[PDB]
């Protein structure tokens, strides 16, 4: 059982500045008569298969940009990003083929930017789910930053916990902004017995919350 | 074209058994070694196993972890992998890939599946509701206009959500699915120009394996 340990276990820098994640096998992966270590690199992006970038510990395969370089021999092995990019954000993994196949448990890398207000929209019920006796009310706050964010609800002025649900998306490949759902959900006569329906976001961004609303009577 | 396929996951019970299946094409499958990697969600990537190719007798090998409990084995007609998993629990819920392997004495590879998640669990199979998320008859802003899928209730995961096919990719933002009680629920926003929607269709397209289930939900205003 050969051991790869993987460090730090997550990393952050803003764009184009440079980064290293070091991985340390328990034995030496050099193979004597081929002369090549055998250590991988892969990167695995958010909801994507895993994909390899470096073999042989510094061979990069093919088409691998070249801010992506690999070093080391034995035992002690890095993977350099001389100028992180946005598209990089992902989990590298280490996986040595010396004896069988082990990974290491990974390096997170996530990239800072500029705070960002999230865009912010509110939606009521379908027609069609109430006819199910349900009624979920959903609001989405889009692309914003840092990740960490609050949302609070209000029914008639009055704020509302139980019955809600929020899921936030991986850090985006594009602008590095986050996202995140907030659902509240409610039997169709709970939501029929009032009228005024909002969600507010609070994020550093600002002391004032970004509030969307609607009535259920509108026009 | 080099392309691995899995199937054959979805929800199996406690103590069952599941047979993963990964259909490979553009190389020859006879002379490469293939192996087995699983990943639970938000967790490290482990190694299973591999089985070695002809000209090393078709060999198998496995981690400590799937001792006498996994099985690879490659139907080399049909040019196809397999992994008979037994005696699964809760611990085995993961996403399992097949990958091209062979030995660094090559110089070549880096293939693998997208991978097919397997769920251990009791709960039941159920398909999703998908419900459309079109704006009030508020009075929205921006030139830009944001709609939503709202998919609810369904089990296990995973659940494929696209927007016209996936021609409407800019713009898409899908979250991860949330449990309450023994049922997911998801949602998806995409946002398009207010001169595009409602004069075309905007349909949120949901697949749903684990009930053989497909939804096309076209999202209409007021
Ligand atoms: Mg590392
Ligand atoms: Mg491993
Ligand atoms: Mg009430
Ligand atoms: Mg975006």
């Amino acid at each position: 059982d050969i051991v790869m340990s993987q460090s730090p276990s997550s990393l952050a820098v803003s764009a184009g500045e440079k980064v290293t994640m070091s991985c340390k096998s328990s034995q030496s992966l050099l193979n004597s008569r081929t002369r090549k270590n055998y250590l991988a690199w892969y990167q695995q992006k958010p909801g994507q298969s895993p994909k390899l970038l470096i073999y042989w510990a510094s061979t990069r395969e093919s088409g691998v940009p070249d801010r992506f370089t690999g070093s080391g021999s034995g035992t002690d092995f890095t993977l350099t990003i001389t100028s992180v990019q946005a598209e990089d954000l992902a989990v590298y993994y280490c996986k040595q083929s010396y004896n069988l196949r082990t990974f290491g448990g990974g390096t997170k890398l996530e990239i800072k930017r500029a705070d960002a207000a999230p865009t912010v929209s509110i939606f009521p019920p379908s027609s069609e789910q109430l006819t199910s006796g349900g009624a979920s009310v959903v609001c989405f706050l889009n692309n914003f930053y840092p990740k960490d964010i609050n949302v609070k609800w209000k029914i008639d002025g009055s704020e509302r916990q139980n019955g809600v649900l929020n899921s936030w998306t991986d850090q985006d490949s594009k602008d590095s902004t986050y996202s995140m759902s907030s659902t509240l959900t409610l039997t169709k006569d709970e939501y029929e017995r009032h009228n005024s329906y909002t969600c507010e976001a609070t994020h550093k961004t600002s002391t004032s919350p970004i509030v969307k609303s609607f009535n259920r009577n509108e026009c | 074209e080099v392309k691995l396929v899995e199937s054959g996951g979805g929800l199996v019970q406690s103590g069952g058994s599941l047979r993963l299946s990964c259909a490979t094409s553009g190389f020859t499958f006879t002379d490469y070694y293939m192996s087995w990697v699983r990943q639970p969600p938000g967790k490290a990537l482990e190694w299973l196993g591999f089985i070695r190719n002809k000209a090393n007798g078709y060999t198998t090998e496995y981690s400590p972890s799937v001792k006498g409990r996994f099985t690879i084995s490659r139907d080399n007609s049909q040019s196809i992998l397999y992994l008979q998993m037994n005696t699964l629990r809760a611990e085995d819920s993961a996403t399992y890939y097949c990958a091209r392997d062979h030995d660094g004495y090559y110089e070549r590879f880096s293939y693998w599946g997208q991978g097919t998640l397997v769920t251990v669990s009791a709960a039941k199979t159920t398909p999703p509701s998908v419900y459309p998320l079109a704006p009030g008859s508020a009075a929205q802003t921006n030139s830009m206009v944001t709609l939503g899928c709202l998919v609810k209730g369904y089990f296990p995961e995973p659940v494929t959500v696209t927007w016209n096919s996936g021609s409407l990719s800019s713009g898409v933002h899908t979250f991860p699915a949330v449990l309450q009680s023994d049922l997911y629920t998801l949602s998806s926003s995409v946002t398009v120009p207010s001169s595009t929607w409602p004069s075309e269709t905007v349909t949120c397209n949901v697949a749903h394996p684990a009930s053989s289930t497909k939804v096309d939900k076209k999202i209409v205003p007021r």
